């Protein structure tokens, strides 16, 4: 009834297709359960949301150190813009370490028990703050009413994932094709557009 | 066991690999057996029917003066086993070529497998528009179509079988060919058209006992 | 799923969880922090 | 003859992974005692008794025979690879004598980095014994990407072994008459896998081994010699090294074969560099073993008319004095897979034993006779391999007479008449060993005493009552002036043990001839007083399984059964089972003493470092005067060679020394399994019980003693571990100190 990852293959029981990218692949029967289930596909959007939203930071810097602006290779930056900061390391860790902890933990009770932060504790906050679905919040975090329409909710929802499985994808291109020419992402893209044919993974020395 | 109905049958079996009593069960199972045993003689087949072509054109159109003698080379000093030989002035090296044909094969392979596992599979799914021309048959081997047999050829049964039987037999041969080949460079080291342009010199001069 | 998960229930496969735990533990206080005897 | 196999017979899923005890009727019910535990892990490779069905015995045999060869491919691989990044090879390879190999380097946590340590060739890790660097030099490596490459291939075809055995059990598996032909097995097991195994071989000793070596032994540095395809693409080269190649296949096929005597030779002796054996006679070797495999393959009758039958041979082979024989064993051996197990152990266990020997006196890799530890460990190895193989025949032999023996087929035949003699095979053994027993032994107690009362005039030795080993003296001499008379046309003979002169490799001794004394003659003889006594214990078990007059009936109690009771006298360790845990203690006391023949024996007459006036041994040749008397054995042996061991604390061989003494805490442990019983230990387990009880932390699995049949094995398994396990200290502590 739908497309899958390799046609003619017998999707799995347990992926109905309601799911948001489900194209029937979960060979090693993962998420079979209903429990596992209903935690990998909140794994899968932050693994997801989180590359997208570091993959941007890495094309924009990348691309103003390329025209002339003063920005750092992906790859160790972290090392030279500590060096000439106020603040130490330590502090920065346990600052993100900490206030992390109160979202990641917060978004844990709405996993085991939805509904449950929108009691009005938190600053008499009820109406906001409590999940619409398991990974699909709102409220407050969708301040646009673009999601107040099941219609065009359903197909946003495929295009988060699509869009972030390529991101997630690419992220792993950063550390490897940093890891054979020691090069940005993009110098690497002018190259392969300046001589398609000659500069590819088989003449960069390594993988062979 | 062998009743002939099949197109190659001569009654030549003698380890009786292709007898209906091995794998008595039902199911997937093992690759021995006659709907997969079937399957591999004509793809063995063709794929030497293009191969046997190929390695011996180049060099005969080489001695003939229509292609450039640059090009014309031995089929084992074209690239493959660049110790042989490796041709330097290609659009782009042989590694960037394997990438291609990885990927360019592996789509056409294992679309043709899924239909062994699950015929008419590969049409029920969009493929850009070309799910028209992957309807298959009844016989996997012989798919057939729009594409496949685009002018179609054997609108009868009979011609059919005919047919079904001359790319076995002229097939057959290529397959003892490229076993020539490959035995022919290892002693003599020169490509297979060479070979024949000695043998019709100095036949008794110029042969295996040599 | 339900079966492979009992099979790490099982007791030598969980023991063997513990026996990393607290080996790797004990070594990698010894790593760290090398030839403890007195405690401060 | 024909394919046979059965489709989709088993599932595959976690359910049963779940659920352990499945496979029996019993243990699938659960625990309720902690009995349970013990009889699953037992019982769980018992496939005869889990099911009556000898189709699904046999899918279960050869599907698990699939994953040894896996387990054992990830162990070679793990050796190349080991070799490969944490070794010291190429540094080896260009100073042999000097270097020491080294491949388990170690990490630095409580202490521990000690023992690396310094190994030579700016390389520091522990000192291996396993010959694995003469092994990998026999045949052309002259780099580590070799040894990458190696082991990448073995993690490659073992999960291929691992997936076969899935496949062949779970998916597509055969059926009973597909192993019962036999007649095809040993057609294409001695035709294809030894005798082209053997020509494969050959091919890689002809075309690769001989050049490189030839290289190395003639000073080439390693990374100057040409990589071993050069050698297969390019004529021209190897030409130069053997002139016989240039003619190409011509030789063979004309029958000219003596053109290939440059490569192709019977020179015998060791080569005078590497105290080795020519590389050139083993490719003559493996080439000749394959043509005689190949003949051997086309014997039987598989299909096409032609060839023996096994049946006919053996049901007319029949005699006056035997009755009807060799009947009624086809049915046997094509029925019951113990009994192959039983006979193929025997020649598995024997075979390992006459590696040990063919060895040392026939060093086959370069450099293994200037690496005593080496050469020492390789024996004491492949020789207790040997005793628990042969032992598992005298097990694996009582289960057919208990479980797969049916007097029908037997009657007049040839076992059924053994079993109508069989005391008198017990009561004529029984003499032999007494009568060895005192004329072997008691020579030595006679020497002990002689001594002690100041009377060394009239003890058994060489200025003395003199016991000469003449037969063997005689031997040793024809083997040596054989070249002359025997055999022409072998430039030299065998080995340097039977006669000749010292080969010296990097200032040590290879091999040198061996004489023999009046010492040696005692010791040569008590070995058979330790040999018959081992049979005597085991062939007793095997013919008295069945029954016997104290027990009529002990096929109805089984294999294993601690006893029928306290009736008769007594009826303790009167099962098979209980022979086999006998016998393991007498292996032990056997191979523990042809270990130590070969210790003091080589140190002190064979190795040793020459030097301008003759060899300086070891031990100074002190195994004719001081071996004679059994004090000699606990002073000049052990006394004297654990001087090594003792004093290793604050060295790289600190680990030998802990060994040694955790090996004896672990002998002496099994002691109170074998002296006591379970009763004593059940009654105690109540007062203990009690106090868990009273705090209300109490298991709902009831804690019981162990059986008595385990308790006997948790002693033979301690007693032979720490027995064992102290001379594997004792040894390479002493040899790698060398004296
Ligand atoms: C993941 C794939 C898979 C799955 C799901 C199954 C599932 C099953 N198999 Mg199968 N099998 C597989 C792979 C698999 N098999 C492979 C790869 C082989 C070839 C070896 C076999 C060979 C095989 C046989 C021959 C039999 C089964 C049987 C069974 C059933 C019982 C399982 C059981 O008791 O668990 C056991 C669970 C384990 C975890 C066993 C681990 C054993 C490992 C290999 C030992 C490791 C050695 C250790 C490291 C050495 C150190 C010890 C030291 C003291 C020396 C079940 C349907 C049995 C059956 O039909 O049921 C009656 C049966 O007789 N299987
Ligand atoms: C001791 C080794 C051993 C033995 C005796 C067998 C025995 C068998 N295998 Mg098997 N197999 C093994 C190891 C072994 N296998 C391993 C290690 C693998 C994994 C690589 C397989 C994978 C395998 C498959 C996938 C199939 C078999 C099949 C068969 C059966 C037919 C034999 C035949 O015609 O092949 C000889 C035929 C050849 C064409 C040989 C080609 C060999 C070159 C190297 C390629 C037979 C019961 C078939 C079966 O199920 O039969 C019903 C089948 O389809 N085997
Ligand atoms: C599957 C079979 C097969 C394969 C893999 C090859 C492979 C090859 N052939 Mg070949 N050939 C074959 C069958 C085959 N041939 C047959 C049957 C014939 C007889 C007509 C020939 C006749 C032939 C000639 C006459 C020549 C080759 C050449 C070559 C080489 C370069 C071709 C190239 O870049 O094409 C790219 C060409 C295209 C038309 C691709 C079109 C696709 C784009 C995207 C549009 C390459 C090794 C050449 C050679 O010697 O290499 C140096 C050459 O001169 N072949
Ligand atoms: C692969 C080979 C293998 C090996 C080496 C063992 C070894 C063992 N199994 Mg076992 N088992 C195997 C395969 C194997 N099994 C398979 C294939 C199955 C079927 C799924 C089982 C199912 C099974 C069950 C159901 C049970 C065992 C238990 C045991 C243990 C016996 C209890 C004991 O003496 O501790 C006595 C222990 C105490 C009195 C107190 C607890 C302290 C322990 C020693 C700490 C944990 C040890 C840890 C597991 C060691 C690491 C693993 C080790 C093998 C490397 C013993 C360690 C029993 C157990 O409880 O294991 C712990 C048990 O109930 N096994
Ligand atoms: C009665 C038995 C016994 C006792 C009391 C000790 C006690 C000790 N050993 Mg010893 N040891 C023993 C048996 C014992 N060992 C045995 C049997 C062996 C051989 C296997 C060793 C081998 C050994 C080595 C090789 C080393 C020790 C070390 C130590 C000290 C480490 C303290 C530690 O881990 O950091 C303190 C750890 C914590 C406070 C964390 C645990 C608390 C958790 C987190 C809560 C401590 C004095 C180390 C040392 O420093 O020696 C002086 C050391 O290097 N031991
Ligand atoms: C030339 C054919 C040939 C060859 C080479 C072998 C080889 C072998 N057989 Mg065998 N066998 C054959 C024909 C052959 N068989 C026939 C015709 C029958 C039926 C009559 C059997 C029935 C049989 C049984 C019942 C058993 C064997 C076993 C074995 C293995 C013994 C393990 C050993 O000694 O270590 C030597 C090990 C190696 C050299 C490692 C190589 C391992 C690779 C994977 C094997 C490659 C050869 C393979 C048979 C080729 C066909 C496979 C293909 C169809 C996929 C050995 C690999 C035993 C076994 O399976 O143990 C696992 C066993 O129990 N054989
Ligand atoms: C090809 C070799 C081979 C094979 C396939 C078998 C197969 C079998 N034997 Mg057999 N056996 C063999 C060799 C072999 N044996 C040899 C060489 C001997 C002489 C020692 C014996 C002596 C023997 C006896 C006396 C008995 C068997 C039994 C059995 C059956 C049950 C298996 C079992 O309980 O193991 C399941 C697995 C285990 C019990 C685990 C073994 C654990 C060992 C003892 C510890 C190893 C210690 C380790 C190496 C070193 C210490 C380190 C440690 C810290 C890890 C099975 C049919 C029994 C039976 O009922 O037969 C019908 C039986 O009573 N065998
Ligand atoms: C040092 C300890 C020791 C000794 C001396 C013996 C001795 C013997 N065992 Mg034995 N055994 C032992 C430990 C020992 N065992 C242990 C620990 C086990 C457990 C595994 C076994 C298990 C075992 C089995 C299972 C078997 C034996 C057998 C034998 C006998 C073999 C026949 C023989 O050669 O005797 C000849 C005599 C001697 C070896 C004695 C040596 C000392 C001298 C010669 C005696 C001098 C006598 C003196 C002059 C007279 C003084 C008289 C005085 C009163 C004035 C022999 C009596 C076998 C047997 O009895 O059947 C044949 C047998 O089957 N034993
Ligand atoms: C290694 C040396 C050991 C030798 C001493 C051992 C003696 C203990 C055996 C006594 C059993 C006697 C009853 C026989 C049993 C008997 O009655 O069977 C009868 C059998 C003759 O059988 P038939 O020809 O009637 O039938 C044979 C057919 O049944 C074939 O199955 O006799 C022999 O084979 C004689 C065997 C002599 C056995 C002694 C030699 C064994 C070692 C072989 C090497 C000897 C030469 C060595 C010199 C180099
Ligand atoms: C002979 C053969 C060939 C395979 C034949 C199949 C082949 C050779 C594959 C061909 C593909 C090729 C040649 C393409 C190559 C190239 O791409 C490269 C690699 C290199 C470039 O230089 C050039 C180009 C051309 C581009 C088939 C052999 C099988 C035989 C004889 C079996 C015979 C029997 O007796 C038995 C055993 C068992 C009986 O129960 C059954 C039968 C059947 C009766
Ligand atoms: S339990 Fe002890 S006393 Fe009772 S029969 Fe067994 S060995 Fe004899």
């Amino acid at each position: 009834d739908r497309p899958l990852w390799s046609p003619g293959s017998e999707p799995p029981a347990w992926l109905d297709g309601s799911l948001a990218g489900d194209y029937g692949f979960d060979p090693l029967h993962l998420s079979e359960e209903p429990e596992m289930r209903k935690w990998m596909v909140q794994a899968e959007l932050v693994h997801c949301r989180w590359a997208m939203l570091g993959v941007a930071g890495i094309l924009f810097t990348s691309i103003g150190a390329k025209a002339g602006g003063n920005f750092p290779d992906w790859y160790d930056a972290g090392k030279e813009l500590q060096k000439n900061s106020d603040i130490p390391l330590g502090s920065l860790i346990f600052t993100e370490l900490l206030l992390f902890g109160w979202v990641e933990t917060k978004r844990l009770y709405d996993l085991r028990n939805p509904g449950s932060q929108g009691d009005g504790s938190f600053l008499g906050i009820t109406d906001g703050l409590k999940g619409k679905e398991n990974g699909y919040p709102g409220g407050l975090f969708d301040p646009m009413g673009m999601s107040k329409n099941e219609a065009s909710f359903k197909e946003a929802k495929q295009k988060e994932v699509k869009n972030g499985r390529l991101a997630m994808l690419a992220f792993v291109g950063f550390i490897a094709q940093h890891h054979a020419t020691h090069k940005s992402p993009i110098d690497n893209l002018l190259d392969h557009v300046a001589d398609p044919f000659h500069v590819t993974f088989a003449t960069n020395g390594v993988s062979i | 066991y062998l009743d002939g109905t099949l197109p190659g049958d001569y009654g030549f079996d003698p380890l009786g690999l292709l007898d209906p009593t091995v794998s008595n069960g039902q199911g997937a199972g093992g690759f021995v057996n006659p709907r997969w045993l079937q399957y591999s003689e004509v793809i063995h087949a063709r794929w030497a029917m293009l191969g046997a072509a190929g390695c011996i054109a180049p060099e005969i159109l080489g001695k003939a003066g229509v292609i450039p003698a640059e090009t014309a080379v031995d089929w084992f000093r074209t690239g493959v086993i660049p110790p042989a030989g490796v041709y330097k002035d290609f659009w782009a090296d042989p590694f960037t070529l394997f990438f291609i044909e990885v990927v360019a094969i592996q789509f056409a392979e294992l679309k043709r497998l899924q239909d062994y596992k699950n015929p008419g599979s590969q049409s029920r799914q969009y493929f850009l528009g070309l799910e028209g021309l992957f309807k298959g048959s009844d016989n996997p081997a012989y798919p057939g179509g729009p594409f496949f047999n685009f002018a179609n050829f054997g609108k009868t049964e009979a011609e059919m079988k005919k047919l079904k039987l001359n790319e076995i037999k002229n097939g057959r041969l290529a397959m003892l060919a490229m076993f020539g080949y490959g035995a022919q460079a290892v002693i003599t080291g020169d490509g297979p058209f060479d070979n024949l342009l000695a043998h019709l010199a100095d036949p008794t001069g110029a042969n295996l006992i040599t | 799923m339900k079966d492979f998960t009992t099979y790490l229930s099982t007791a030598p496969v969980v023991g063997l969880g513990w026996a990393i735990f607290t080996s790797g533990l004990l070594i990698e206080i010894n790593r760290f922090f090398p030839d403890p005897l007195v405690f401060s | 003859v024909k394919i046979a196999v059965d489709r989709n017979p088993v599932e595959t899923n976690f359910e049963k992974w779940a659920k352990p005890g499945h496979f029996s009727r019993a243990l699938a019910k659960g625990p309720n005692t902690t009995t349970w535990i013990w009889n699953l892990h037992a019982d769980a490779h018992d496939f005869d008794n889990h099911t009556s069905d000898l189709e699904e015995i046999s899918r279960k045999v050869f599907s698990a025979h699939f994953g040894q060869l896996g387990i054992i491919l990830i162990w070679l691989s793990g050796m190349y690879f080991h070799g490969a990044r944490f070794s010291n090879y190429e540094g080896w390879l260009s100073d042999p004598t000097h270097i020491k190999p080294s491949a388990q380097v170690v990490w630095p946590i409580v202490g521990q980095e000690i023992l690396n340590g310094d190994v030579g060739g700016g390389f520091q890790g522990i000192q291996i014994t396993s010959g694995f660097f003469q092994l990998w030099r026999a045949s052309g490596i002259t780099s580590e990407l070799q040894l990458y490459s190696t082991a990448i291939g073995g993690l490659v075809l073992a999960a291929a072994c691992f997936f076969a055995g899935w496949f062949h059990y779970h998916k597509a598996a055969p059926k009973l008459e597909w192993f019962q032909n036999v007649e095809s097995m040993l057609n294409h097991h001695l035709a294809g896998l030894l005798g082209l195994g053997s020509l494969a071989w050959a091919g890689h000793q002809i075309h690769v081994s001989l050049p490189v070596n030839k290289l190395l032994d003639a000073g080439v540095d390693p990374k100057e010699i040409p990589l071993p395809h050069e050698f297969l693409l390019n004529q021209s080269i190897i030409a130069d090294l053997y002139p016989s190649f240039s003619k190409g296949l011509a030789p063979f096929f004309t029958l000219n074969w003596a053109e290939y005597s440059d490569f192709l030779t019977f020179k015998g002796g060791l080569n005078p560099v590497t105290g080795g054996l020519w590389l050139s006679d083993t490719a003559h070797h493996h080439l000749a073993i394959a043509v005689l495999f190949l003949v051997a393959g086309h014997q039987y009758r598989t299909n096409w008319g032609i060839g023996h039958s096994i049946k006919d041979i053996l049901e007319s082979h029949k005699g006056p004095f035997t009755g009807n024989g060799h009947a009624g064993l086809y049915e046997i051996l094509t029925t019951s897979w113990h009994a192959q197990l039983a006979i193929n152990l025997a020649l598995f266990g024997s075979l390992s034993i006459i590696v040990a020997h063919h060895m040392y006196a026939m060093p086959p890799y370069p450099y293994l006779a200037t690496d005593y530890g080496t050469q020492l460990s390789l024996f004491t190895h492949h020789m207790w391999i040997g005793g628990f193989c042969v032992v598992g025949a005298g097990a694996h032999a009582a289960i057919f007479m208990v479980r797969d023996y049916d007097p029908t087929n037997n009657y007049n035949n040839l076992l059924d008449r053994v079993i109508r003699h069989r005391d008198a095979i017990i009561s004529h053994l029984n003499w032999v060993s007494i009568f060895l027993g005192f004329h072997s032994f008691g020579l030595y107690i006679h020497n002990d005493t002689m001594s002690a009362l100041g009377r060394p005039q009239d003890m058994f030795s060489d200025t003395a009552i003199q016991l000469q080993p003449v037969f063997a003296q005689w031997i040793q001499n024809t083997h040596f002036t054989a070249p002359q008379l025997t055999a022409p046309n072998a430039l030299a003979a065998t080995s340097l043990t039977w006669g000749g002169d010292v080969v010296a490799v990097g200032g040590k001794v290879a091999m040198m001839p061996i004489a023999l004394g009046t010492s040696d003659f005692l010791v040569h003889h008590i070995h058979a007083f330790t040999i018959h006594v081992t049979v005597l214990i085991l062939l007793k078990g095997v013919l008295f399984a069945r029954s016997s007059r104290l027990i009529p009936d002990k096929a109805n109690l089984g294999f294993r059964f601690p006893c029928d009771g306290p009736g008769r006298g007594g009826t303790c360790q009167v099962s098979a089972w209980d022979h086999v845990f006998l016998g393991l203690f007498w292996m032990y006391n056997s191979l523990s003493i042809v270990i130590f023949h070969f210790s003091w024996k080589m140190q002190s007459d064979v190795w040793g470092t020459v030097t301008d006036s003759g060899v300086s041994h070891i031990t100074g040749g002190n195994f004719a005067q001081s071996a004679n008397t059994i004090n000699g054995w606990l002073r000049d042996f052990l006394w004297a060679q654990s001087s090594q061991v003792i004093q290793s604390y604050g060295s790289a061989l600190s680990a030998y020394g802990l060994m040694f003494l955790g090996a004896h805490f672990v002998w002496a442990f099994s002691l109170m399994f074998l002296f006591s019983g379970r009763g004593y230990w059940q009654e105690l387990i109540e007062s203990i019980v009690w106090a868990h009880n009273k705090l209300r932390v109490a298991p709902s699995i009831q804690p019981r003693a162990l059986s008595i049949t385990q308790g006997r094995a948790v002693g033979v398994a301690h007693y032979l571990l720490g027995g064992i396990a102290t001379t594997w200290s004792f040894f390479l502590a002493r040899i790698i100190a060398v004296g």
